[PDB]
RNA sequence: GCUCCACACAGAUGGAUACGAAUAAGGCGUCCUUGUGGCGUCGCUGAACCAUAGCAGGCUAGCAACGGUGCACUUGGCGGAAAGGCCUUGGGUGCUUGCUGGCGAAUUGCAAUGCGUGGGGAUAAAUCAUUUGUAUACGACUUAGA
RNA sequence: AGCGAAACCACAGCCAAGGGAACGGGCUUGGCAGAAUCAGCGGGG
RNA sequence: GCCCUGAAAAUGGAUGGCGCUCAAGCGUGUUACCUAUACUCUACCGUCAGGGUUGAUAUGAUGCCCUGACGAGUAGGCAGG
RNA sequence: GAAAUUGUUGAAAGGGAAGGGCAUUUGAUCAGACAUGGUGUUUUGUGCCCUCUGCUCCUUGUGGGUAGGGGAAUCUCGCAU
């Protein structure tokens, strides 16, 4: 399952972004840009919101040889 | 506690090493009263000494059904030497000024001397018993 | 997979069975044999009754009491059997026919649960159509087992107050069944089916 | 302030702040069944004639809680 | 140091044959000598002798832990012969150098920068 | 909310022997519903975990590990291949072994 | 055991998911002429089934159902093979992802699972010692005694 | 109740079968095996 | 060809055991797999062989290297500790 | 003041044998830095620094030891802040 991504500015992070020499309020104004302008493309697709927010686990006869992802 | 306990040895003594182990052992770890009584009953054969290493054909008796064992016997001379080293050992204790009601043979040892002779040393050590205890909210 | 595998004997090759029954315990895999009696074998009977008695015989010598115990009890025939194939002796052995369990009837709290069985072992479907085949039971019996009726008997029961049970279910899903069926074929369902299910 | 040579506790100060009268000490012993109260505990103090004495006497006196 | 890795190739200590069983026979290393020995014919699950393949690497060899070689120091002279290396020696100071002397070589080796293998020897605080 | 698996349940078996001389670096594990080699090429070089409680806590928890690698398969049933950092310990012949997803080449 | 003090703390990780008998036969559904009866249908693997979304599973707003389910209670019934469980009635209280919401998750920094003691007190009994002999190498056994 | 040796001592001591060589006592495959101890035979080595 | 018979006793008894019968037996064929101190490869030890190395080498030329092969062993021989 | 050997205590193991080798687990236990910088700049303050004046030991310039003053507004030459 692949969205569209194609709206997202993402050049903004690079290595250096991920330097530490309580959250920082520069890092969580780069989460609210990004999640907005994803948000919208991820409503269109039904249950998309849904399957996001749950967890992935292994049920009883799920051979992971046999899955398809 | 060494300002507890009070000792009382006794060396080369010309008594059976076996026997003593015995004895001695029997005696491990009871109240110093109920201790030297038992010693005088077995001076009356009402209770006999559990032989339990050193006891190849000791007669099985009743009297050893009161400890876990068949085979049980009253040696005398040995006890002697056991009781006359209790006695001495509170006397200690009297000395040291303690509460004798709470004593009991803490440690008690037996090892051979040098020798044909075959004698003994025994070293025993009596210690109060320490409780008395309380709390507040 | 499953804790418990109850199994259950009822047309299995003692043989067979039990390897199987075996490996499963040395890989730690808590068993439980039910209906020991209603195992099987191989061959007419006159002969399992053999290839036994002899070993009735053995016994040892200057004190009979103190060797090759020969038990009666099905069950326990069939442990033998099993027993004999697990270096029984040594720890993980032992640490085995720990983990076992043989008893003649099903008695609870077994009843009350699924059992199953062993393909790679029932007469139907490894004895060549129509041959000699012995069914302990009688087996035993020929040689001590003193109960093959208490079993049988206080089984019929067990048969029924159960059957009985059956039913009430087969009743029940009937019902879903057809619940299921009706409100099946509204969207929703369609749906899935799509996808399978 | 404890200090620790090998790995048990020897070397125990104890500095009172401004000016400074400041001890040290050899510990000897340490052991471990009376699991205590919060309950502040009362002091006693044996033999000390000895005015060298009676200022170790005069340390502990402070260390410890006057409370009790 | 950046040392290889210390390969050991063999860490058990070679004991004796029945050094266990009997208390006059040593731990201390002794080929058998009898023709019927089954440890002299190397059977199996019998100890395992000391043979000319557990060699360490060359690289490697005298190479303690912190990979620096041991060597004993007696007195303050000694010490200040490894001036240059340090990097490749430690300085085991010997047993029988006192406590008042001792003091005195740790002043120099924590000074030259010579990694003593055995501090706190006799020494306390 | 009932699973938080994320780990195939496989049991660990033997050492890698013969008849009469058994290597304990080769553990020999048996993997849930692979048959094949062919299945099990799959699991070749995930990582796997035993683990198990113990007597004294260590860091927190009373709950040890220890870790390591399949490494090949073992014949046809799929039964596979696992060295692990300190060798598995055979008093767990028989036990559970957590096998993982990652490394993924999925 | 009850009571008073003093201390001490062989491998779980969604579900063992209940007919019996046969296998040159069987389920399951339906009509009854109630049968070794007819018509329909299934099987060729559990690859199923049932559960399964929420900080390892939070805090709050409604809609639609009148159900699902958790928990101590309560009514009645069943289970003796190793019953030591399995159902049900009534109410209370949570939860509901059936439907739609509104908030929080970070920094854990790119992997390293995340119920006995040692003394007391009260009271049940056994043993020793005594007595008897149906017993006896010694034990053990049998008796009797507030 | 006391006193109190010596000879002796590689080590242990359950059966059944197999272990080629008038070799079975440790090995192989089984049967099995619960601590502790006293009294018999005249039983075998 | 397989099968029964084609005699052998005497302490209980052994395809090694359990057990096996459209085999887990016999004959044959095909593939897959299991594992030795065997073979291949890499590192390491040591030994032997061949060499390099001085108007001197950022370590004792009785040094510091480079290449390759080899490694059971009693009496016995030689050598280093 | 060794070893055999003996007692006591604590831990552990023990269904007709124990000790040994390969490997790990658990339990108890032992280690586990008087490590604390490095570099590049910037205030100052000093000296073996600059500079004024010297005194002395010896062998060849490519020397060694050590006084008296002054000065940081040049100087990182060293060393402390």
């Amino acid at each position: 399952t692949k969205v569209s991504v194609e709206g997202v500015n993402v050049e903004k992070f690079n290595v250096e972004y991920f330097a530490k020499e309580e959250i920082k309020a520069e890092r969580v104004e780069d989460q609210k840009v990004v999640d907005k302008a994803l948000i919208a493309e991820i409503k269109k697709t039904p249950l998309l919101k849904q399957y996001l927010s749950a967890s992935f686990s292994l049920k009883n006869g799920d051979k992971p040889h046999m899955l398809k992802f | 506690n060494p300002a507890k306990s009070a000792s009382a040895r006794g060396s080369y003594l010309r008594v059976s090493f076996k026997n003593t182990r015995e004895t001695a052992q029997a005696i491990n770890g009871w109240e110093l009263t109920k201790a030297q009584k038992y010693l005088e009953q077995v001076l009356d054969h009402q209770r006999a000494i559990p032989f339990r290493r050193f006891n190849s054909s000791i007669g099985r008796t009743a009297q050893g059904k009161e400890f876990g064992v068949t085979k049980a016997r009253w040696p005398a001379k040995s006890v002697k030497f056991v009781q006359g080293l209790l006695q001495n050992a509170a006397a200690n204790a009297e000395a040291k000024g303690l509460d004798a009601t709470k004593l009991y043979v803490s440690h008690i040892q037996v090892n051979q001397a040098p020798k044909e002779s075959s004698p003994s040393h025994i070293e025993l050590v009596v210690t109060e018993k320490e409780e008395a205890v309380a709390k507040a909210a | 997979v499953e804790p418990v595998v109850v199994i259950d004997g009822k047309g299995h090759l003692v043989g067979r069975l039990a390897s199987v029954v075996a490996k499963q315990l040395l890989n730690g895999q808590k068993i439980v044999v039910v209906r020991a009696e209603e195992l099987n074998i191989s061959g007419e009977f006159f002969r399992n009754k053999l290839k036994y008695h002899d070993f009735l015989r053995k016994a040892t010598a200057f004190n009979k009491t103190r060797g090759p115990f020969h038990f009666r009890a099905p069950s326990r025939i069939f442990y033998k059997a099993l027993r004999g194939m697990v270096s029984h002796k040594t720890a993980r052995g032992k640490a085995a026919l720990e983990r076992l369990k043989v008893f003649e009837g099903i008695p609870p709290p077994y009843d009350k649960k699924k059992r199953v069985v062993v393909p790679q072992a029932l007469r139907v479907l490894r004895l060549k159509p129509g041959r000699k085949y012995t069914t302990l039971g009688k087996l035993s019996t020929s040689v001590g087992w003193k109960y093959e009726d208490v079993v049988a008997k206080l089984e019929a029961k067990r048969k029924v107050s159960s059957a009985e049970y059956y039913a009430k279910k087969r009743a029940f899903t009937k019902k879903v069944a057809s619940a299921n069926a009706t409100a099946a074929e509204s969207d929703v369902a369609k749906q899935l089916a799509a996808l399978g299910y | 302030i404890i200090n620790e040579d090998k790995k048990k506790v020897t070397g125990l100060t104890f500095i009172h702040l401004p000016e400074g009268p400041t001890f040290y000490f050899k510990l000897s012993s340490f052991v471990e069944h009376g699991r205590p109260t919060s309950h502040i505990p009362e002091l006693i103090l044996n033999n000390f004639q000895t005015r060298l004495g009676q200022t170790v006497g005069r340390l502990f006196q402070s260390i410890l809680p006057q409370n009790p | 140091l950046p040392h290889p890795k210390i390969v050991k190739k063999h860490t058990k200590k070679f004991k004796r044959h029945h050094s266990d069983r009997y208390h006059r026979v040593a731990e201390n290393w002794r080929k058998q000598k009898g023709i019927d020995s089954v440890v002299r014919r190397r059977f199996r699950g019998n100890i395992s002798q000391p043979k000319i393949g557990y060699g360490s690497n060359k690289k490697t060899k005298f190479l303690s832990p912190s990979g620096h070689k041991t060597f004993l120091v007696a007195n303050v002279k000694d010490l200040e012969t490894l001036t240059m290396h340090t990097k490749t020696y430690a300085a085991e100071i010997a047993h029988n150098i006192s406590a008042k002397n001792r003091v005195v070589i740790l002043a120099r080796a924590k000074a030259l920068g010579i990694k003593v293998t055995n501090p706190k020897g006799r020494l306390a605080l | 909310a009932e699973s938080h698996r994320l780990y195939v349940k496989g049991k660990h078996l033997s050492y890698q022997r013969s008849k009469r001389v058994n290597n304990p670096n080769v553990s020999l594990i048996k993997i849930e519903g692979v048959a094949t080699p062919q299945d099990a090429q799959f699991y070749l070089g995930k990582r796997i975990a035993y683990v198990y409680r113990a007597s004294k806590e260590v860091r927190g928890s009373k709950i040890r590990v220890m870790w390591g690698k399949v490494t090949r398969t073992h014949g046809n049933s799929g039964v596979v291949r696992a060295t692990f950092r300190n060798n598995l310990p055979a008093k767990t012949f028989g036990a559970s072994v957590r096998i993982f997803l990652y490394p993924s080449n999925i």
